[PDB]
């Protein structure tokens, strides 16, 4: 399943992962873990690993409605279109493939992403991550649609997701929470439900069995009897807060999707330049822009050379020598001059 | 915690050297050199292989005048030789009695031998000294490879090796080396490419795969003979045979340095020169702490057997009535003998291979922190 | 990865084979999660969480190599007007490639300036150039340029000494804490130094498929 990539992503099941922070203090085995947030591209996304398996539906399927997260049952369906990552401001999704998000956000110290999906509005974590603002050019200006030059950038590559690396599954975990024994009166009850509870208890009920079903142990009491969790069709996403609830390891392959891919972009050039000549020294009168860096080298022996951050109208002491110098202030060419 | 020091740089010699830690033992380093060749950079400038003419069919203008187009190979030269004579003995190639003429062309090309086998020649940059050094440092015991050039530091278990940077590139690399049949051999190159014909190089190489092919062989037509058509073509004589035979003494012979030059990559491996100086931060656990050591005393040295041309030389008895039994490291604070080991056991009259090649031999043994002047005369 | 959590149980402690595969178990866990019976011991229980200092993803991608630098060789094309002919010629200036005119024999060189930008040990990083200390090679201090050294550029092995240090989580959750050292190759990144056009004497500008400073003055 690559084509519609639910059927390598609904191999595993997509299950929940423990957020320890959520909205000031809680954070439990919710859909609102972020197990990692990864933006390798000089484009600016940003790739989170989300916490369901965001895009399959209950059978796995291609679902562009879908985003299949986790409850207490496995099947923690959600609206596909209702996720929203907000960085400072909400940041414009690009796609998804199961557990890894893509998308691209202003500069900011956290992505909060929030999705409500049978829940009461909006179940949302936020991770602290300082997303910067890094973008390469003589200027430093956020717009794209400028028609001043094409340099070269990387990015996440916004191909169809099949794979360039995979991420490893294993372990079908055991969760730490047991409500589902109880006992009636003298008797350890565990009923069958979407956490299987293997019967873990000193002696009795707590001997045999995933909850799938109800088994009995008389004599049983709060102390005595245990849950266990056990899985099926599944490995976890990496346990990365994730209590690794399985007794041994066994990777499966999971396409990480969004696959880097170095591209072009375009980048502003600046009003450019005036050159005011005079006895080997030249006045190099800027009116600002949206603020860039620009440097003048000397070009010939052991060169003068310096750069400025230029961000106002001002007038760069080019020093001129005999042999010239090389002044590249802003975005355009390097080019620099000679005497007179 | 940081003892620097230098091992002879000849394959084999038991390089010891005592550490000074305050309140451990007296520590103990064997270094071990083997293969520490240089593999100078290099960079090729030729292929050498057989330069190997093709003469085409003859354009026979029988009769007529015949043309000559302009044939592209390096040794693309054509003629139209005036007036042939058809009389073939598989039919009259010629129909016309005069007036013919023969359109002989040749190109020379690079021999397919070449892929299976060229003469490369590369111009010859620095290169680094690469050995495997066993330490012996007391418990810890291993052999680690590095290039000499410190950079690439040793992480030993606990050791910090820093081995080089190098002292003298007193090595077999000329300005020019040319690799052929494997072996190794000084010779200077030609022009690149435009060399002189009836020489080591006439087919110039400027890739070894390269698309292009220079030469300088000395191609040259014959007017031949009648009746049938006979292309006489003058080349110049093979070249490559003439380089490959023929050939000089291969400088993996008559190796300074007593180096064997051995060339996958072209280095000089068991190069026996020079002294390789190595800096080592000694693990902390090395220092075996002095409070536990076998408590040493009574060293009496006694110098039993000399053989002072001999290599193992030195059957000396060093009695040594210690306080506390243990092992005790047996490096000597002499730099004229040798020891066999720093092993000593529980102390009484221990023998040790106290080497020495020199003939009046008298040295400062250091057994345990306990060191005595051991004097005798070797035997010639 | 997910800890050997034993709750309760202690567990014992298997050693990977990574580089920063560093392991340890720390007591006393109590797990609270939602998904069946996990701490259902009251104590007694174990978290071993072992850490693998892996190579990044993106290297393959994007590296930021070093190289030291022997000597290199002058290049020039020179158009060459010798009466009738009127044509352009390329040679490396070295000396040995006598290039053949059409009846000119052109001798450039070998001319003897090392006034060339080419550092000790230059690394390029993305295109950019920075002549400076590399560290040592595989023995980099953690925090710096060179977190973790690369022996080959696809290289088997992997040299690091970075500064990961594991610590004992919070109850309830599964934090496998693991003190990680700043990441020195986003801090030799940022914090980058000036360019290798930057201040080229002679101006030449320094580019590099190969890397050569193009333009010798």
């Amino acid at each position: 399943s690559t084509a519609n990539h639910f059927n390598a992503y609904k191999l595993t099941r997509p299950y929940v992962a423990y957020c320890a922070d959520c909205g000031m203090g809680h954070s439990c085995h919710s859909p609102a873990m972020i197990e990692n947030i990864q933006a390798d591209a000089t484009d600016g996304t940003l790739k989170i690993q989300f916490a369901s398996q965001i895009g399959l539906t209950k059978t796995d399927t291609h679902d562009h409605t879908k985003i299949r997260y986790a409850e207490g049952h496995d099947i923690a369906e959600a609206a596909r279109s209702t996720l929203k990552v907000h960085s400072s401001s909400e940041c414009t999704v690009t796609g998804t493939m199961g557990h890894f998000i893509l998308a691209k956000c202003p500069p900011g110290e956290r992505i909060s992403v929030s999705f409500v999906d049978s829940k009461n509005e909006h179940r949302t974590c936020r991770i602290a991550y300082h997303h910067e603002q890094r973008l390469i050019g003589r200027e430093r200006f956020t717009v794209r649609p400028h028609h001043g030059i094409e340099l070269p950038c990387t990015t996440y590559q916004l191909t169809t997701a099949e794979t360039s690396e995979e991420i490893d599954m294993h372990m079908p975990p055991d969760i730490p929470d047991r409500t589902i024994l109880s006992q009636q009166s003298g008797n350890v009850k565990i009923t069958v439900n979407g956490r299987t509870v293997r019967y873990s208890s000193s002696c009795g009920s707590q001997a045999v069995g995933t909850t799938t079903t109800d088994k009995t142990i008389n004599s049983c009491t709060v102390d005595k009897c245990q849950a266990y969790v056990t899985s099926h069709t599944k490995w976890q996403f990496n346990s990365p807060f994730v209590p690794r609830r399985m007794q041994a390891e066994r990777k499966g392959k999971v396409h990480i999707p969004f696959p880097l891919i170095n591209t072009t972009c375009r980048v502003p050039l600046a009003p450019e330049a005036l050159v005011r000549s005079g006895k080997r020294e030249a006045t190099l009168s800027l009116h600002p822009i949206h603020p860039t860096l620009l440097s003048y080298r000397t070009f010939g022996a052991e060169r003068v050379f310096d750069e400025q951050w230029i961000t106002a109208q001002t007038e760069v002491t080019i020093p001129v020598p005999v042999e010239g110098v090389e002044y590249q202030w802003g975005n355009h060419k390097p080019q620099r001059f000679v005497v007179a | 915690y940081e003892h620097t020091a230098i091992i002879p740089n000849q394959v084999g010699f038991p390089y010891k050297a005592h550490v000074a830690r305050e309140g451990y033992s007296p520590l103990t380093l064997q270094m071990q050199v083997i293969e520490t060749s240089l593999e100078p950079t290099l960079n090729l400038e030729y292929i050498t292989c057989d330069y190997k003419t093709k003469v085409p069919s003859p354009y026979v203008k029988c009769c007529g005048t015949a043309e000559c187009r302009t044939q592209d190979k390096p040794e693309y030269k054509c003629a139209v030789f005036t007036g042939v004579y058809p009389f073939m003995w598989g039919g009259a190639y010629c129909f016309c009695d005069s007036e013919n003429t023969q359109m002989s062309e040749a190109y020379v090309e690079r021999a397919d031998v070449c892929k299976h086998d060229h003469a490369a020649a590369y111009r010859a940059h620095t290169a680094s000294l690469r050995a495997k050094i066993k330490v012996t440092y007391g418990t810890v015991n291993q052999t680690v490879e590095a290039y000499v050039n410190g950079d690439h530091a040793v992480t030993i278990a606990g050791t910090k090796f820093i081995f080089g940077p190098v002292s003298t590139p007193w090595t077999p690399f000329d300005t020019k080396i040319l690799v052929y049949k494997g072996e190794l051999y000084n010779q200077d190159f030609p022009r690149y490419g435009a060399g002189q014909p009836g020489r080591f190089g006439d087919i110039q190489s400027r890739t070894l795969d390269s698309r292009d092919l220079y030469a300088n062989t000395g191609l040259k037509l014959a007017r031949p003979a009648a009746g049938n058509i006979h292309v006489p073509y003058t080349q110049t004589p093979s070249g490559f045979k003439t380089w490959q035979k023929d050939r000089d003494s291969p400088l993996n012979a008559k190796a300074p340095f007593g180096c064997i030059i051995q060339t996958n990559p072209v280095r000089a491996m068991n190069c026996a020169v020079g002294n390789i100086p190595v800096s080592m931060d000694i693990a902390d656990s090395a220092f075996t702490r002095l409070t536990d050591a076998p408590v040493i005393s009574e060293l009496t040295c006694t110098v039993s057997t000399c053989t002072h041309s001999s290599d193992f030389g030195g059957i000396a008895v060093l009695s040594y009535k210690v306080e506390k039994s243990g092992r005790c490291d047996i490096h000597s604070h002499s730099n004229v003998a040798v020891l066999q080991e720093v092993s000593i056991e529980t102390e009484g009259r221990s023998v040790i291979h106290f080497s020495t090649a020199s003939a009046s031999p008298s040295f400062v043994v250091s057994v345990c922190s306990s060191r005595a002047t051991c004097t005798a005369k070797c035997e010639p």
